[PDB]
């Protein structure tokens, strides 16, 4: 059994596409969104009260 | 009855920083960084006197 063989198979191993769990990216937090104002309504109303 | 007060509040200004606004609604048209020698690079529109 040493006479050897022939590997005639043409390899076409295509790797599967890996799974991707997309992140819920957040650029500005809610604190920055509330702090991005020259005038805040809650502060004005509290001062008036 | 005469009473003098000294209130210490927080004021907010947004870029380009050409006016600030205290929490009590004191809208001031003076740049918070105008030091009296950089009027060309900072706004000032309140009364001069
Ligand atoms: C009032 O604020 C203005 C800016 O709005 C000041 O002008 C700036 O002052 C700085 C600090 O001296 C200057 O920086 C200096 O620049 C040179 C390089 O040119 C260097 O030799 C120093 O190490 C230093 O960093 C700056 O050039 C100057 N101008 C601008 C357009 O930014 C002004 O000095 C302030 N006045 C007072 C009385 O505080
Ligand atoms: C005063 O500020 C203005 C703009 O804020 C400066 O005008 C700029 O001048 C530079 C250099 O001459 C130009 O490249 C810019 O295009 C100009 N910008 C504008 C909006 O005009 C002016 O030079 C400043 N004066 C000073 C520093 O004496």
């Amino acid at each position: 059994s040493s006479i050897s063989t022939v590997d005639s198979m043409i390899a076409l191993d295509i790797d599967p596409l890996e799974n991707t769990d997309f992140r819920v990216l957040e650029l500005y937090s809610q604190k920055e969104l509330r702090s991005s104002n020259v005038f805040d309504l809650e502060e004005i109303m509290r001062e008036f009260n | 009855n005469l009473n003098c007060m000294v209130t210490i509040t927080t004021a907010r200004s947004k870029y380009p920083y050409h006016f600030f606004a205290t929490s009590t609604g004191d809208v001031v048209d003076i740049s918070p960084f105008y030091n009296g020698t950089n009027r060309n690079a900072s706004y000032f529109g309140e009364n001069a006197d």
